[PDB]
């Protein structure tokens, strides 16, 4: 993952022009099962797949 | 330049310099200890990562 303000693709002749690079929606979030302590009260404990957006 | 190739005396394969070769004119390839510095300029500061990164 790459951060950067300017609407120019990594794929560009700059950079190594390889491999498949896409734009993202939304923030990164790491992988956790969500309430494993049941910490937040009422919070329905949600799954959580790699690269899943939901 | 007798006396200092004399302290080698073991030219076989080739030259084997045990010299310093501290010269470099003008190259945008081969760099100085600054190899770290500009890769990351071009590859973020301009190529990828754009300002505001």
């Amino acid at each position: 993952y790459r951060i950067g303000s300017y609407y120019i693709t990594e794929e560009d002749i700059n950079p190594g022009d390889s491999i498949s690079l896409g734009f993202g929606s939304w923030a990164k979030v790491t992988g956790v099962i969500m309430g494993t302590g049941v910490v937040n009260p009422d919070g329905s404990v949600p799954n959580a797949q790699r690269v899943e957006f939901q | 330049t007798f006396k200092i190739m004399s302290e080698k005396l073991k030219f076989t394969g080739d030259a084997m310099d045990v010299g310093g070769l501290m010269i470099k004119n003008v190259t945008p390839g081969t760099g100085d200890k600054d190899v770290v510095t500009k890769g990351q300029m071009e590859a973020f500061m301009k190529n990828w990562m754009e300002n505001k990164l």
